[PDB]
């Protein structure tokens, strides 16, 4: 213990962890169907100084 | 006799051993330096055969 306590003083705790190669979100992106929608100009009248 | 004197003084070795502590023990380099290393009894007993250790029994034959 004597002999611990002597080596201890020049000793600091390293920090290792250990983890997986790749861990994979809690929920995946769900796949979005496509749907046609025509052009519209008013999406960004809402958006700063809009002109309507 | 010896065992009765070893006795006592290995109880209170077992007492002082009980008070170490680790946490206060400080270490000098004045042992080294300063005081004498330890050293074993190197008793070697010889001339087994003088007259004083001739048992009565043969000294009286004798």
């Amino acid at each position: 213990k004597v002999a611990r306590r002597e080596i201890g003083i020049l000793t600091t705790n390293k920090n290792t962890s250990r983890t997986h190669k790749i861990i994979a979100p809690a929920n995946l992106e769900r796949p979005v169907r496509y749907i046609r929608k025509p052009i519209d100009y008013t999406i960004l009248d809402d958006i700063g100084h809009g002109v309507k | 006799f010896r065992v009765n004197s070893l006795q006592e003084r290995v109880d209170r070795l077992s007492v002082s051993v009980t008070q170490l502590d680790p946490k206060e023990e400080e270490l000098s380099l004045q042992d080294i330096t300063m005081r004498k290393a330890f050293r074993s009894s190197t008793i070697q007993d010889q001339q087994l055969f003088d007259r004083k250790t001739l048992p009565i029994p043969l000294q009286e034959t004798y």
